[PDB]
């Protein structure tokens, strides 16, 4: 069931301390990655987005990745199609190493150090 | 509570032709151009809901205006300042007829000759859409209408190339989803080729290629399970026609018809 999009129903090495990495798992942008090293990292189809995700189903203002209490979390800022963490629709969720974030048709894997 | 008699000073609303998800389509009179039109509007009972208004506003803004005989034309879009708030609307070419969904449900499976002619005309509509940089993404029997003069009319094309956000096509019965759409892989024009193959399968046999208790089960089948040849599901279907349906329904887009125009040429060859 995990192989499909959500609508159908300790850590890694080489990352600077206190930082995380989002990797596109599949599709045209497979292999593309984004380093999370700020307190707030915006993700959307708007050109000024920190994590620019060009896809018709991604909202201009879709989500934000927040670094709070030495840990990362994803928050939906009011998108059309929502944000999913491990196939489950969420408003806000704390991220652990290996978690899958779905923004539009993008299947991102969240990676962090131990 | 009721629907307004007019959407601006130009469109006089008549009878309701049908209903969508959050919408209703009225037969209307274009008082400026002196013609009958179909006006898709947000349901009167949902008009005061800001969530439905926001969702329908995007839909009106994204309604693609393509001029082709096999495509339902979008003449105008707007927002009527209704005493119950703003009401977004899509003015379309009025189609006096029924969807392919209605025909398969009431009449049953089509004759091989008619089913080929319907899908060949749908290929022409998709080819024109692709030439305009638009992938349909939601090819299904409900999005294809047949008029009183037997004209094929494909609807629900989106504006494709600040751009307005589109809804996820993945939601629904999943019976017409291509493997790449179900998986979240790259989507090109061959996805419309696959989905039209699903429609061609249904108009020929009376049922879609894959059925299941859940959309996950159907999506799984689209990706891994091979479809049963149309002849094995319904009598009086040639091997040449079987080869066309099964080529369009190939798992790898590389093995399908590479263009909608290519799919049409093979259908016309079988039609002879
Ligand atoms: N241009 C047109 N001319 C005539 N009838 C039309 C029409 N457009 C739509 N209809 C009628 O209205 C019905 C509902 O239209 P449609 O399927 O496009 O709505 P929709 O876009 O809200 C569905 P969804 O919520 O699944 O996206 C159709 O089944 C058909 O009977
Ligand atoms: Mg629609």
């Amino acid at each position: 069931r995990a192989d499909f999009l959500s609508e159908l129903d300790s850590g890694v090495e080489g990352l600077p301390p206190g930082s995380a990495l989002l990797v596109v798992k599949r599709g045209p942008n497979a292999g593309s990655r984004f380093l999370l090293d700020q307190a707030i990292t915006s993700a959307g189809r708007h050109p000024d987005s920190d994590i620019f995700l060009d896809d018709v189903t991604v909202s201009r203002r879709h989500a934000e990745f927040r670094l709070e209490n030495n840990e990362f979390n994803v928050v939906d800022v009011g998108s059309l199609n929502g944000t999913y963490v491990n196939r489950e629709p969420v408003d806000s969720a704390v991220l652990a190493n290996g978690d899958e974030v779905q923004i539009g048709k993008f299947r991102l894997v969240f990676l962090t150090g131990p | 509570m009721t629907t307004p008699s007019h959407l601006s000073d130009r469109y006089e609303l008549g009878e309701i032709l049908g209903f969508g998800g959050m919408s209703e389509v009225h037969l209307a009179r274009d008082l400026r151009e002196h013609r009958d039109v179909a006006v898709k509007v947000l349901r009167a009972d949902l008009a005061r809901d800001p969530s439905f208004y926001l969702r329908f506003r995007r839909e009106a803004q994204n309604a693609a205006a393509l001029n082709h005989p096999a495509i339902v034309a979008v003449y105008d879009t707007g927002e009527a300042e209704t005493p119950a708030g703003p009401l977004p609307y899509i003015v379309m070419e009025y189609v006096d007829g029924v969807t392919l969904r209605d025909i398969v449900h009431t009449e049953g499976p089509m004759t091989p000759k008619r089913a080929i002619e319907v899908i060949a005309d749908a290929c022409q509509a998709l080819n024109f859409s692709h030439q305009n940089g638009i992938i349909h993404r939601d090819v299904k029997p409900a999005n294809i209408m047949i008029s009183a003069t037997n004209a094929v009319k494909v609807m629900d094309f989106g504006i494709a190339r600040n751009s307005v956000t589109q809804t996820a096509a993945v939601i629904g019965t999943a019976q017409y989803l291509s493997p790449e759409q179900a998986r979240g892989d790259s989507v090109d024009a061959r996805s419309d080729v696959y989905s039209l193959g699903c429609v061609l399968y249904e108009v020929l046999t009376g049922e879609p290629p894959f059925t299941g208790d859940s959309p996950v089960s159907v999506a799984y089948q689209h990706v891994r399970e091979d479809p049963i040849p149309p002849s094995a599901r319904h009598e009086g279907l040639s091997a040449d026609l079987d080869a066309v349906v099964l080529k369009a329904l190939a798992k790898n887009p590389e093995n399908r018809y590479q263009t909608a125009a290519e799919m049409r040429a093979d259908l016309v060859r079988v039609h002879n």
